[PDB]
């Protein structure tokens, strides 16, 4: 379950997500909106 | 009770010798003055040559300069760094119808003071410990903001670009958020504890033989007055030769992660400064006459209107 | 508070306490109150002191019998300050003092009164008597 | 119990009585043979007064029992000096003490 | 980054993840004006870290279940020894406190930056999981014959990892007087493992980083914690760490503890021997 | 096998030393105890012996003049140098014949001379381990070593160590110059701010410093020495411009009191003059505005003002700047190396022209020492205000008082235990009748008795572990507050950490709270809001939840905490009320505050009427039941809550001056308080039946005690009034006829204090309205 803290968690290792697209090449430029992505939590290893 | 006032015969040694000590000291010792700033800097400084190692004044600077980046929540008060940063503010408030050579040897003067001072690091010393201050109005700002401008008296162009270097090659927050807490953290014309002034005023003498400490309590009302304006003029001799590069990193810092922007919260005090002197007005606008208490606070805060005048004109003089 | 009274009531008092001390604790019983102050010539009923501990367990100790005798010192020494205090106003001392002679020695008393508020001062209250004047100053 | 062996011959004629001073320069030693007191590298001799209770029990019965100028050495048993608790930092709970006491005067 | 003000949404659901201090995010149709949420960055040094966790809690999971389908079964999945030790030895090299010999504006930046890094780590476990290997792994005594549930490979190499393990413990309570305030409760987990034999050195420097760093623990030390310590040093040689471990017992931050300075002259002094 | 082969061993070597810190650290802080049954294990002979023996190694060397301060001479040079701040001079005859410079303008010697401080003496005890133990102990002192005997062999191996750096050996003692240097240059400097060296071994000290300078072979300052010398020596010169401007202060308190002994004998003479004066009306008065109507302090500061309106003549003004020009020509100012100054400041610069100095505390030892040479004048106006004189007849308690304040600083550099406790009870116990801390307040203050207190009651409070030591320490401050009333201006600042805090039996610091704002109307003015919204959160937490200590006791339950609240409502009337006027602008913020938050009244207020709550009051009282089932009964506390906050209510009203102008500001408060409170429950409840003792006696704490009517009736006096006749005769009948013929028939504790009720409260109000 994902929740809301404040700037003591925020400086923390638990609040870092990592963007990453659908498509398999030019995964490194700008995103755009009305773009397909997914999240994905970097110590957990778990996608949201 | 004045009138059953005993008098000194009749009072014991001992407790007439402590009121004699006491008054000895603000009578004689207080009002003595004496010039050993100067004396003590030069020689310091001529201590750089004898028969690249670090000259004395300089060991100083960098061990006032180590004692600030340490890791700590808050900084300690040390009577040292207050004691030698006045020692250094009046070696150059010295020399702070007249000819023309007169007063470019005055000039020249003040810019080797100066020199004497910042080659050897002052500059950033200055700006480290306004950084680890971190929004605390105590007694040691009052100390190395006085030394921050007699450094940059006079619209020295050496000094600034020494100073706007180290913080881009930094690039570390926390010099311009301390300006913008000690910015808000001022006091204006209060309404509430002007009247518990004029009532304790009143009391002209207390009772058993008591004289009231006038100076302890002071002024309630604009007590922090002196480094108000003692922070406006460091903000206005920043930008004094019209250096451009300064107001545009004052206003929008690109290198920094955080943008503060003074220039608003320059206007968020003087319109707090304008609702407080017309407040102000609004309570006397009634009685006919004012007297010596409220001429005294109108041009308190008056002087400090203009300080924050002239330091809202420096930041836009450059084109 | 306690600096109404000089060094020398204060050594007399220790001077009276530590004499009739129990064990030097600084401790005295409720009888032990009474025979301390008829020691030094004082001699109150017992209603005085009846109200004075319940002012203050069985156990007076030292700083608490010093604010008793302050209290009994001060009463007498507030209703008598303000004669003494009237003597220099009228040369003679009866109580008669000229209102030409008030208004030079009542400015000049360093309490920083300027010639409005002792102009103030005597037409809200020829010669005025003494006892008007406490009636005029405690108001 | 006491043992009092002596070391060096006295007057024997002179014994310490009550309410009475006396200088004894001892040095005080374990049963093991570490010493724990001497009163003889400071160069100060110990005056204690007898039957006031200042020292240890097994002390003052053993300086009552010498002569003037006399020097003896006792075996203390752990009963009269310090039993159960004993002295903390210094001598080790049911230790016996040996004392090679010497009066230098005044009984 | 931060000037788009833009929300997280689904592509085929098409729901605004809105609020419900702890409001629980949920997909609501209705949702809210307040869903405005800005992009920042995070840094480069925080991101690697952030990873490493990943990667080594995805081992060390797997190491204690691999560890517990042995534990209470007697031998008469291959655990991954290779990977177990040289994980450890980039973490030790990880942790490693800087030169005294390098410039003092160079040494505050790696040490404030260190600190962050041991707290960071501690947050997201690191440290519970670290503990958890070694109580199991500590049950075997001995090095090789108790060690003959899991094969000779692990047995041979039963020393080298609590030695590894103990020297990260020793790094990850270094200075760090967050870390150091965790020790109070298990005090006794540090004192009881003395007189291991198994890697004494390391229990040893463990106690020495905890008891210098934080002065809670200084005051909850009774007397069988101050004994085991002579007996550490009475069975474990003439050595000079376990004096200062007893030099750090008696004062903290410039304040004496008398609870603790008796009981040292009562116990190693009036022995004599 | 032998000490001086450790030095090829290089293991025993560093366990031995390794021990040898042990054996500092255990008995390190004031621990004397211990102290001694270290004496045991480390002879005086052996220690004495290694002192003077070169063939011992480095750090073993190093560590046994260390360890030799750390057992013998620790606690008494932190004492001394805890004491050497503060400057107490007595007037004894040996100071009033002192001068700043020696007769025969040179400048004497430093630390060579005669002075009158007083100072604490050490208190040694000669260590024994033969005797009998006792049984908790009293106290146990450092134990004492022969100090005649090891001064000389310290001036000795010190003049052997200046006299064979000259040569430069190869192999010197130790083998380096540090460990030569540093172990014996430390020992000196502590034998010396304890005060037992001679003024003959302090001139043997300063030759062998300077032997040019400081004469009435080559010095230790020309010679090149490194950084661990250099910092232990501008700690041996920290005293002597210590002890230089020590005697500077006694000179300049031994000129005072020959200055007033002329003074006072030309003033009288100049009064009796002018009783016999009468040639002028107009100017008699401003003559004698400063002989009778001036205070004393502000004769002096009048008299003393002739540099650059003083009646002195010109035979006493002339005599003071002779003395002026005498003092700073004793400093650095000209006025228009042979001295001290000249001799540091040239030296600290010499020190930094020679190499770049690595270590942060020399450099900042160097630089402070430095900066208190030049500014020299400046150094003594922040040291003269802790500087004070007695006189010569309290000496026999001043030092009684010194010694027994230096137990608690000592004390409170150790972490409080079981027994330590007990010891800062009898301390503080023996502080408040040692008949000095009465007599003279300003010293009791520039000494920081108050701050060691507080810093006490701060690592106390951070639940509470020591409540007898928590509660004598703030019944200190509550009659150390009403001694003089600047006393109780240095606790005003405390005051946000003494109110939050207050939220235990006996006293509380709540109570200094409440002793630091009464009867004085400058710091009442001058309380900020800040520290008031912290009181009304305090009592709006009590009408929640109840008492945590009654609940536990074994009281019934009860929805809110009468008891505790009520000790934040009578706080609350000192500061409103002052010497019996009420001040406008602090009732003004607490009315404001406390009519936003209902939970700060009762919840009978907040709806039953209030004589309701105070009949189900006496029901609770009456029923064993329902009370308490010790000395807290719950039937008396809620009336006693009720009567601390009607009365609140009422010195919080405005006065009569107010109602007659046209502020709005008045008669809106006094809109609010009367439709807060009505006014027949107040009628209802002042004509409450009470129960009379005669034949048995009640209990206080058990019935109603007439103290809430007084409550009630100063309520309705003051926000009400009696304006009429018919509310005039009517609470008067139905209200105190029945209390007045209950004391009538009285003629026990309920006579007493019903008799207090009548003339303070009733009779006051009758004269009020009675025309």
């Amino acid at each position: 379950l994902v929740y809301y803290e404040g700037g003591a968690v925020c400086t923390h290792a638990r609040s870092l997500w990592r963007l990453e697209p659908l498509r398999i090449s030019w995964s490194g430029s700008h995103l755009r909106w009305g773009q397909p992505l997914r999240i994905r939590h970097v110590t957990t290893g778990r996608y949201l | 009770a004045c009138f059953r006032m005993t008098p000194l015969y009749n009072l014991p040694t001992h407790r007439a010798c402590n009121m004699f000590l006491e008054s000895y000291k603000a009578a004689w010792i207080l009002t003595e003055d004496h010039s050993f700033e100067d004396r003590m800097i030069d020689d310091l400084s001529k201590a750089g040559e004898q028969e690249k190692k670090p000259d004395p004044l300089h060991q100083l600077v960098l061990h006032f300069s180590r004692t600030a980046l340490t890791e700590k929540s808050k900084l300690d008060e040390d009577y040292l760094y207050m004691a030698y940063a006045d020692i250094m503010a009046k070696s150059c408030h010295l020399e702070e119808e007249v000819s023309f050579e007169e007063k470019e040897m005055e000039k020249q003067r003040l810019l080797y003071q100066q020199s004497r001072l910042h080659t050897r690091g002052a500059a950033e010393m200055v700006l480290q410990m306004i950084s680890a201050c971190k929004g605390e109005t105590g007694a040691m700002v009052s100390s190395t903001l006085k030394l921050g401008i007699s450094i940059l008296n006079g619209g020295n162009a050496e000094v600034q670009q020494k100073m706007l270097d180290y913080l881009k090659d930094k690039k570390e927050v926390g010099f311009f958020q301390s300006i913008q807490a000690l910015m808000q953290t001022c006091s204006v014309l209060d309404l509430n504890a002007f009247e518990r002034q004029n009532k304790a005023e009143g009391l002209g003498m207390v009772n058993e033989d008591g004289t009231v400490i006038n100076r302890q309590n002071g002024e309630k009302v604009m007590a922090d007055d002196e480094f108000t304006q003692d922070l406006f003029r460091f903000l206005q001799l920043l930008c004094e030769g019209h250096n451009n590069d300064f107001q545009n990193y004052l206003r929008t810092q690109t290198g920094n992660t955080t943008t503060i922007n003074i220039i608003i919260c320059t206007v968020d005090y003087l319109l707090r400064l304008q609702e407080s002197i017309s407040d102000f007005y609004w309570y006397y606008s009634g009685k006919d006459v004012i007297e010596e208490q409220g001429k005294r606070n109108f041009s308190k805060a008056m002087s400090v209107a203009k300080q924050v005048f002239n330091s809202l004109t420096e930041y836009i003089q450059g084109p | 508070m306690a600096d109404q009274l000089t060094e020398e009531q204060i050594a007399e008092f220790k001077e009276a306490f530590s004499l009739f001390d129990k064990d030097g604790d600084g401790t005295i019983t409720t009888k032990a109150l009474g025979t301390v102050m008829r020691s030094l010539g004082q001699n109150p009923t017992e209603a005085e002191l009846q109200d004075m501990i319940n002012e203050v367990n069985g156990t007076i100790d030292f700083p608490a019998f010093l604010t008793m005798m302050a209290r009994k010192m001060k009463d007498t020494d507030s209703e008598e300050e303000i004669r003494e205090a009237f003597r220099v106003f009228d040369k003679d001392g009866n109580g008669y003092i000229s209102a030409a002679a008030l208004r030079h020695v009542m400015t000049n008393l360093g309490e920083k009164l300027t010639d409005e508020e002792v102009d103030e001062m005597i037409r809200e209250a020829g010669q005025v008597n003494y006892e008007a004047f406490v009636q005029m100053m405690t108001a | 119990g006491v043992e009092i062996e002596t070391i060096s011959p006295g007057d024997g004629r002179t014994f310490p009585k009550k309410g009475q001073t006396c200088v004894v320069h001892y040095t005080g030693m374990l049963q093991n043979g570490k010493k724990f007191d001497s009163s003889r590298d400071r160069n100060k001799p110990f005056k204690f007064r007898i039957g006031k209770q200042e020292v240890i029990k097994g002390f003052e019965e053993g300086a009552a029992q010498m002569s003037l100028g006399q020097r003896a050495k006792l075996t203390c048993t752990p009963d009269v000096a310090y039993g159960a608790t004993g002295h903390p930092g210094v001598i080790p709970p049911n230790a016996t003490l040996i004392f090679d006491v010497e009066l230098l005067n005044l009984e | 980054y931060g000037e788009s003000l833009c929300f997280v949404q689904h592509v085929a659901s098409g729901l605004w993840l809105t609020y419900a201090l702890k409001k629980k995010a949920i997909l609501h149709q209705e949702g809210h004006m307040d869903d405005a949420l800005f992009l920042t960055r995070c840094q480069q040094e925080e991101s690697q870290a952030a990873r490493m966790i990943h990667s080594t809690a995805g081992l060390y999971n797997q190491f204690i279940k691999g560890l517990d389908s042995f534990s209470g079964k007697p031998r008469g999945p291959a655990l991954p020894i290779e990977a177990v030790i040289l994980s450890l030895q980039d973490l030790i090299g990880y942790f490693e406190p800087p030169s005294e010999e390098l410039q003092h504006e160079e040494k505050q930046s790696k040490l404030r930056s260190l600190r962050n890094r041991q707290s960071l780590f501690q947050e997201e476990g690191m440290l519970s999981l670290v503990l958890n290997c070694i109580d199991r792994l500590n049950v075997y005594t001995t090095a090789a014959h108790f060690a003959e549930y899991a094969g000779e490979e692990a047995a041979e190499s039963w020393k080298e990892i609590v030695n590894l393990l103990y020297e990260l413990l020793a790094s990850l309570i270094r200075g760090n007087r967050a870390n150091c305030a965790l020790f109070s409760t298990n005090l006794d987990w540090v004192v009881s493992k003395l007189d291991r034999l198994e890697a004494s050195s390391g229990i040893l420097e463990v106690l020495y980083c905890v008891l210098i760093e934080s002065p809670e623990v200084l005051n909850i030390i009774q007397e069988n914690h101050i004994k085991s310590i002579i007996s550490l040093l009475d069975k474990h040689g003439r050595n000079h760490k376990v004096l200062d471990v007893l030099c750090s017992l008696c004062v903290c931050n410039g304040v004496a503890v008398r609870s603790n300075q008796d009981l040292i002259t009562e116990n190693l002094l009036p022995g004599r021997e | 096998m032998d000490i001086l082969e450790l030095s090829e061993r290089l293991d025993l070597q560093r366990f031995h030393s390794h021990t040898l810190r042990l054996y500092r650290a255990v008995c390190a802080l004031g621990n004397n105890r211990v102290a001694h049954a270290l004496c045991s294990h480390v002879d005086q002979a052996q220690l004495l012996h290694a002192l003077e023996d070169a063939h011992l190694p480095g750090p073993l060397r190093a560590g046994y003049y260390d360890l030799l301060i750390s057992i013998h001479l620790e606690s008494a040079c932190r004492s001394r140098r805890s004491m050497l701040s503060e400057y107490i001079v007595p007037l004894t005859p040996e100071t009033r014949a002192i001068t700043l410079f020696p007769p025969g303008r040179r400048h004497g010697l430093p630390g060579v001379g005669v002075t009158t401080s007083l100072r604490p003496p050490h208190h040694f005890s000669p260590p024994c381990f033969v005797a009998a133990l006792p049984a908790e102990a009293p106290a146990r002192l450092s134990p004492a070593i022969p100090l005649e005997a090891l001064r000389d062999k310290a001036l000795r191996m010190l003049g052997e160590a200046v006299r064979d750096g000259g040569q430069h050996a190869r192999d010197p003692v130790g083998g380096s110059v540090e460990f030569q240097f540093v172990p014996v240059l430390k020992l000196v400097s502590t034998l010396l701010v304890m005060g037992i060296f001679g003024d003959e071994d302090v001139k043997q000290i300063l030759k062998m410093i300077e032997p040019e300078v400081f004469t009435e072979e080559e010095g230790l300052l020309q010679m090149k020495l490194p950084e661990s010398v250099k910092l232990q020596m501008c700690n041996l010169l920290e005293y002597f411009c210590d002890q230089e401007l020590q005697h500077r202060v006694e000179s300049l308190a031994a000129f005072a009191e020959r200055y007033v002994d002329k003074l006072q004998a030309n003033q009288r003479s100049r009064y009796a003059l002018l009783m016999r004066a009468f040639t002028m009306s107009a100017a008699e008065t401003a003559r004698r505005t400063r002989e009778f109507r001036s205070p004393p302090q502000e004769q002096i500061n009048m008299l003393l003002h002739f540099k650059d309106d003083c009646p002195l003549p010109e035979d006493i003004r002339q005599d003071l700047q002779d003395f002026h020009q005498d003092l700073l020509a004793h400093c650095g100012i000209q006025l228009e190396p042979q001295s001290l100054q000249e001799l540091v400041s040239h030296m600290v610069v010499r020190w930094a022209q020679e190499d770049y100095v690595q270590s942060p505390e020399l450099v900042r030892a160097m630089f402070s020492l430095l900066h208190r040479q030049y500014d020299g004048l400046g150094e003594l106006l922040r040291a003269l205000p802790r500087a004070y004189t007695i006189s010569p007849s309290s000496v026999e308690d001043t030092m009684s008082l010194l010694e027994c304040l230096g137990q608690i600083r000592s004390l409170l550099i150790v972490q409080m235990g079981p027994q330590e406790e007990n010891l800062m009870i009898q301390s503080i116990g023996n502080i408040m009748n040692n008949k000095v801390f009465y007599q003279h307040p300003n010293l009791m203050r520039a000494l920081g008795m108050h701050e060691t207190v507080m810093e006490v009651m701060v690592n106390v409070l951070g639940e509470i572990r020591f409540p007898k030591m928590v509660t004598s320490c703030c019944r200190f401050l509550c009659y150390f507050c009403r001694i003089s009333r600047q006393n109780q201006r240095s606790m005003f600042d405390h005051l946000s950490y003494l109110l939050e805090n207050s939220g235990m039996q006996g006293s509380t610091p709540l109570d200094v709270a409440a002793a630091s704002v009464i009867d004085n109307n400058e710091l009442a003015l001058a309380l900020q809001e800040q520290d008031l919204e912290k009181v009304v959160s305090y009592l709006a937490g009590c009408g929640l939840q109840s008492c945590p200590m009654l609940l536990a006791k074994g009281y019934p339950d009860i929805g809110w905490n009468p008891c505790g609240g009520e000790r934040y409502l009578d706080f609350l009337r000192f500061a409103v009320f002052v010497n019996g006027e009420s001040v406008e602008e602090n009732a003004n913020v607490v009315v404001r505050l406390l009519i936003r938050k209902p939970e700060c009244f009762g919840p009978a207020l907040r709806g039953s009427g209030l004589l309701a709550a105070i009949e189900e009051a006496i029901r609770i009282s009456e029923d064993p039941a329902r009370d308490g089932p010790n000395r807290v009964h719950l039937g008396h506390a809620i009336m006693s809550f009720y009567a601390a906050l009607i009365d609140l209510l009422g010195r919080c009203a405005p006065e009569m001056h107010l109602i007659q102008a046209g502020k709005g500001e008045a008669l809106r408060i006094r809109a609010i308080l009367r439709s807060l409170v009505p006014l027949d429950d107040l009628v209802g409840i002042i004509s409450l039946p009470l129960q009379i003792p005669t034949l048995v006696q009640p209990k206080m704490s058990a019935s109603f005690v007439p103290d809430h009517k007084a409550s009630m009736v100063l309520f309705l006096d003051r926000v009400y009034g009696i304006e009429n006749q018919d509310f005039l005769l009517h609470v008067l009948d139905v209200g105190f006829l029945p209390d007045m013929r209950a004391a009538a028939s009285l003629d026990t504790e309920m006579a007493l204090a019903l008799n207090r009720y009548l003339c303070l409260a009733v009779l006051p109000l009758i004269t009020k309205c009675a025309p």
